């Protein structure tokens, strides 16, 4: 410090000034990353891989900050995304916005706990009138348009353009196929992108979609005893000799000949271990394959760990290297195991669909993965934005209409409450306009226009903004009445989770 | 490199403030959290005086030296290290003022002691002897946890605290090295704080569905190998003797199906039914097919136990330990009136609970499993030692500075010596006491001056112990409020504050060399 | 332009205040020293007077302004407390600055100062007793008064002549001496000495053997526009311009001389008889050797070089009238000096006009061979008289030497102000500012200030024994005992200038440049 001593990278300026700005810049990024937007954010991987997303965690995961300020909070949006779909892109910016009001209060000189609680106080008050903001609920999780109305939002909350057929195809993916009664599966619902055709051509094949080539003859039976193996055939031969070819010459002709029936042995012992399909994380072996064509064992020449994972995951499979006649451990699960061509590629298909073991695997056709990825980003969320696991989600206005609703409400209360508590509770209901300011930008207007009307629309639980010309001049959309709605749930979370850190992240000056 | 005398003392006293100041709310509910991403270079969260010290790699000897003696209180109380640093440097502030004006460094160090006594005498004088009930301990629980966490967070914590120690007060053990069993659990929220009067079993058996609800718990804690191992193992292991391996293949599962039958018979001896629950817990691996035999008998036969858990199993249940299940009387195994084998997440954490004669009480917390989930575990755990002191001392007084003034008063209200000489020490000494409420009150609110003249005149008017509203800055009767100082805690750190402050006042050079 | 803001606007103020104030603590009390300030004259000024060194040469500060303001009046009001008026505010400030250093209002901390000074002024009014105009009673004060002003041996050696000056007062109403100060200076063989003479003395005289030594019946003709002229109250012109003009000018002077000496001698002839009564013309310019001789054989005592201010006290001492001519005059205008004497000590001829009809004056002949001596030993006279006169000017006086100091501090009971700490804090720096008087005295000796001071309280914390630093030994004493006593004007007034200027600090929250 003044001394040589201790350990801190926060405090003094940092706590007040630099953390808030560390609490700023990325929220600043997330502002048009959330909600209806035409904003787009390019990203390169550790792969150096050029990609664009308005999703945070993707961007987030590769962001390092000396402060915990930016660092620690992102778990909440994940803690959020652990719970649901998007609203995550809203989570942090909600914090960051309402935060930097406090550094102003720090300029105004308000005490931490004095700054802290009024939010927390009103954080209830949000959650308290938040149910008063339930304008609908989720009727048929089997219905497409029941669900598509929602799914459009997190996609919208991701990106504006593609939301509709997505919200359609995702319910056409049949989020229907689960009760979602507390039983819902995104292991049984997988987004598997075919590189090819269009994304409007993207389908959903219920049952496991493995774009991996269906190798040789299809499954022995459709209730497939499945041998999932990391390396089932590594080759049975070792050629090391005098020349590692021939020195005593006939000693060569043994093993290249004696290798393949060991692959037969293994493959026969694939038929002998009983696998109706064998699965190679390693390579296929052609003679073996030929034997597996004789034995008509469906095979996969090569298997991603991702493949093997879901394979090992859902089958009850265990991917193993085997230089031995194989042993079924993996066994079966899926009661129909097929070959599909979607984008006209061999699709290894596994379907047991029970409404509970029910596999509806989204199969994305498209000529670009980055395409189908930033897609799958919103598609990641929509399904798990759909995934509330309340069949009745108490649908609340989408798009951020509920914001201004409580802007009036809780600051009107924030008015009523006394003391330094006021601005704490008052700044609280001021935290909304950020995105109504943020998307108002990409919409193309100032937020006063937005907010004055978003105020002048007063209590609606409809009238709101986004990326739109409705979001421009009117400061009016239907972020309820148009079919854009939100589950009651992530609201509570998008509200609560960020409020906690914004409180908490300041309190630490270390 | 060297600094002499005056120049030596500066680096000492100068190092204190900023260091000291960070803690100006480490105590009471107003206490502000502090995050190391820098301590080892890892993201963390902490409030305690001594703990934060050791946590950060702390480069300065000043920072270094008290943490050693600050270890004592945190060893003893666990908190007030959250406190003591504050008076210490403020005390350091006082003595220099003389030497600043000039005065001999001895006599000031010299004048602290009768001061250190007459104030400690005031401790005898002020100490409020209280008859501890769970409620008294509840407010003792929350005063240390407010120091730690939200009074909100202090709430669900308080229960298990005063309840865990509640069964050790039965044991008439004034200290707790048992019922300190704590558990953390996979959750979205660290809010959950659970209390198991028994234990919780980390390991699940490799066989599920053995006895999933063990009602009557008959626990043989067993080192036993019910996995000797099933195939070729010689002594139980592979080796270079085929001749021995040739003999040693068969007796394996025989020695096992022995211990199988040794449990089989045991179960039916312990039970004769699957109705009464039953438990086997191996310190090592078990054959699942042993389990398969046993899992179908009404046992939950468990494996690879941690010798620590075995104890609280052997003890809180009154459990037992053998190398051969043989048969033992049903009662011959320790007991928990219910056992609840519990999966949250993917792992069954078996609650052996209301373990008969619990000496141990298990405190589960479910959480996000972050240093958040840590910031709760540490929080209760020093309050445990704090509230443990209330078992120790029958005298608990309130905190929030209700003590300080009235203590700082007398020795200031009169020169305890009626020496300037001692009062030199004393006025230096007796002054630093006020640092805690006066910053906390101003940390939370108005300038110290008012509350000071309040709390003083109040105590002067009252003699009732009145203390800050730690998020306001206004004095409130702190006894009734519940912010409470063990006569253990405060007295010690008092000593701790002064006992260090002397010879460190006495460092008249420091050379960098060794 | 440049604006200094907040604590920056505060710092250099209190910084240039207390530090320069701290520069001055070698002094204030007989255990204090002299302090050397060499002015632009190259003059060596070794002084224990605080009032002095402020205005003479002081390192440039905006703060150097208000300090020169207040301690001026302190020497003006009392004449002492000036060396005192220095050391109060810094203590007060150093203590008060804490509360501001602790983030409390110079506003509110102002208000405890103002509130606290009352009970000390009250205490001053309380702890004083009437200390009578008796010289010996004033000696103990004059002893001590000059001590806070200057060195003991110098504070002592004047104390003899000091109160004697204020002893000859007519029931004069002044807190200070005016006419009791007649400063004669001689280059001496004793650095510190002063010849105390009653009434006025004239700077230079004219001695002649026929001129009467001690004139008991002395009709005083004050004289001006001298012998170089002929019965004129206006000084005429001269031609020295050309070497020839100088020759023809100075010969007629005799006749011009002749007229006045004639006019003189026959003026003696009227009033005095011929030589029968003593007579004195006081020629406040030179006396031309003829008339120097011719008035001497006349019986007249002709006095060379009296000042126009000597002229002023002249006709009041003899109760007569001044004349700007040497010429025959109404006898009433001739002043009757019950004594006109002329004393020659070394070179200087001191006319003694004594039995002054108004003994409004006495005369102090300042001695030293050396300027700095002649400079300084004069200095102690000037402040101390003004100070010491307060002991006679005020029948009330109040104990010096720390006796009262620790008392009000003990009696202050700072918690008794309960209102905020507006008062309760400002009273705290107050009892601190009180005790700087024992501090520096306990300071300048061995031990500490506190080490003795903490006795003084604990000593007077046994109440009713008014104890303070023994002035020189930096150790306890009761100042009421010996009579070491600071003027009722010293102690009462001092707090006023102290409280206001440190407040002026607190009322300046900004200094633009």
């Amino acid at each position: 410090m003044l001394k040589e001593g201790a350990k801190h990278f926060s405090g003094l300026e940092e706590a007040v000034y630099r953390n808030i700005q560390a609490c700023k810049e990325l929220a600043q990024t997330t502002r048009t990353a959330y909600g209806p937007n035409g904003m787009n954010k390019m990203v390169i991987n550790h792969l150096e891989k050029l990609f664009v997303t308005n999703d945070a965690a993707t961007i987030l995961r590769e962001l390092e900050v000396q402060h915990p300020a930016a660092k620690m909070i992102v778990m909440a949006s994940h803690m959020q995304e652990q719970e649901v779909g998007d609203g995550t892109n809203f989570v942090l910016v909600f914090a960051g916005a309402l935060l930097e009001l406090a550094e102003e209060l720090l300029r105004i000189g308000l005490s931490v706990s004095e700054v802290i609680e009024g939010y927390e106080i009103a954080c209830r008050k949000a959650h308290e009138i938040l149910p008063n903001l339930v304008c609908c609920s989720a009727k048929n999780l089997r219905d497409i348009d029941e669900v598509s109305s929602l799914l459009r939002t997190s996609i919208m909350s991701k990106q504006y353009g593609n939301e509709v057929f997505l919200a359609k195809l995702i319910a056409q993916a049949c989020v229907s196929i689960f009760p979602d009664s507390g039983h819902f599966n995104v292991d049984n619902i997988r987004v598997c992108k075919i590189l090819g055709s269009g994304i409007s051509s993207s389908s959903v094949l219920h049952g496991m979609v493995f774009k991996k080539e269906t190798e040789g003859d299809v499954t022995s039976v459709k209730d497939a005893k499945i041998a999932v193996y990391s390396c089932p055939f590594d080759g049975m031969i070792t050629e090391t000799k005098g020349t590692v070819l021939i020195k005593t010459a006939e000693e060569l002709m043994n093993f290249s000949k004696g290798e393949e029936n060991l692959m037969d042995a293994q493959v026969k012992a694939i038929a002998d271990t009983g696998a109706n399909v064998v699965v190679t994380g390693g390579k296929v072996a052609d003679m073996a394959l030929h034997y597996a064509n004789k034995y008509n064992i469906m095979l996969v020449r090569l298997n991603s760990k991702w493949d093997l994972r879901r394979l090992c995951k859902t089958v009850g499979a265990t991917a193993l290297p085997r230089l031995t006649p194989p042993v079924l451990e993996e066994m079966g699960h899926c009661d129909s195991v097929y070959l599909s061509e979607v984008g006209d590629t061999q699709v290894v298909v596994f379907k047991h669909e029970k409404e509970d073991g029910a596999i509806s695997t989204i199969v994305l056709r498209g000529s670009t993965d980055n395409l189908m990825d930033d897609i799958e980003r919103a598609v990641d969320d929509g399904v798990n934005t759909f995934k509330v696991l309340t069949r009745d989600k108490r649908l609340v206005p989408g798009g951020g209409a509920t914001e201004i609703e409580l802007a009036k409400q809780i600051t009107s209360y924030g008015e009523t409450c006394p003391g330094l508590e006021q601005y704490a509770i008052k700044k609280f209901a001021e935290a909304f306009e950020a995105i109504p300011r943020a998307l108002a930008e990409n919409s193309g207007v100032k937020a006063n226009e937005v907010i004055s009307k978003l105020y002048a629309v007063h209590q609606e639980g409809n009238k709101n903004v986004g990326l739109d010309i409705e979001a421009e001049v009117p400061a009016v959309k239907d972020m309820l009445e148009a079919g854009i709605l939100d589950t009651y749930l992530g609201k509570y979370w998008a509200i609560k989770l960020a409020t906690n850190a914004a409180v908490t992240v300041l309190r630490v000056d270390q | 490199e060297v600094a002499r005398a005056q120049a030596a003392l500066a680096v000492n006293i100068s190092a204190a403030r900023g260091l000291q100041d960070v803690l100006r709310t480490n105590l009471g509910p107003k206490g502000t959290m502090k995050m190391l991403v820098s301590g080892a270079g890892d993201i963390k969260l902490t409030k305690d005086g001594n703990v934060l010290l050791h946590e950060m790699q702390i480069q300065h000897p000043t920072a270094s030296l008290i943490a050693k003696v600050a270890t004592a209180q945190d060893d003893i109380t666990g908190d007030g290290t959250t406190s003591n640093v504050l008076i210490i440097g403020e005390l350091l502030k006082q003595a220099d003022l003389y030497i600043s004006e000039g005065l001999h460094p001895r006599i000031i160090t010299e004048g602290f002691e009768a001061a250190k006594e007459k104030a400690l005498q005031f401790l005898e004088e002020v100490k409020v002897s209280r008859e501890m009930d769970r409620e008294t301990l509840i407010d003792v629980a929350r005063t240390s946890l407010r120091t730690k966490v939200h009074a909100e967070l202090a709430d669900v914590l308080t229960e298990a605290v005063v309840d865990s120690i509640l069964a050790i007060k039965k044991q008439d053990e004034p200290i707790d090295l048992f019922m300190i069993e704590i558990m953390e659990m996979k959750h979205k929220s660290e809010t959950d704080t659970s209390l198991i009067r028994g234990l919780v079993l980390d390991h699940g058996a490799r066989h599920p569905d053995m006895k999933k609800r063990v009602e009557d718990a008959y626990i043989l804690t067993c080192n036993v190998s019910l996995e000797y191992e099933k195939t070729e193992v010689n002594s139980g292991f592979f080796y270079k003797s085929a001749e021995e391996r040739e003999k040693l293949v068969k007796a394996e599962r025989k020695f096992i199906e022995d211990r199988v039958k040794k449990i089989i018979e045991l179960k039916r001896k312990v039970c004769g039914d699957s109705d009464k629950g039953f438990v086997v817990i191996n310190q090592k691996g078990i054959d699942p097919f042993s389990l398969d035999a046993l899992s179908k008998e009404g046992i939950v036969a468990l494996r690879r136990a941690k010798r620590r858990n075995m104890e609280r199993l052997t003890l809180a249940c009154g459990g037992v330990a053998l190398n051969s299940f043989d048969d033992l009387s049903p009662d011959c195994l320790g007991h928990a009136g219910l056992v609840y084998e519990y999966t949250l997440g993917e792992e069954k954490f078996t609650f052996i609970e209301k373990c008969n004669n619990p000496r141990s009480v298990t405190l589960l917390i479910k959480g996000p499993n972050k240093h958040t989930l840590t910031q709760i575990k540490d929080a209760v755990r020093d309050g445990l030692r704090a509230v443990k002191n209330a078992i120790d001392d029958g005298c608990v007084v309130p905190g929030a500075g209700a003590v300080e003034v009235a203590m700082a008063e007398a020795l200031i209200k009169h020169k305890p010596s009626v020496k300037g000489r001692a009062q030199l020490g004393v006025q230096a000494f007796a002054d630093a006491l006020l640092i805690i409420p006066k910053v906390l009150a101003q940390n939370s609110g108005f300038d110290l001056q008012e509350t000071l003249v309040k709390i003083q005149a109040e105590h002067s008017e009252s003699g009732q112990l009145v203390g800050v509203d730690l998020n306001t800055g206004e004095p409130m009767v702190a006894a009734e409020v519940g912010v409470w100082d063990n006569y253990c805690v405060k007295k010690q750190l008092l000593h701790s504050c002064t006992v260090i402050a002397t010879n460190i006042l006495l460092v008249d050079e420091i050379m960098r060399a060794g």
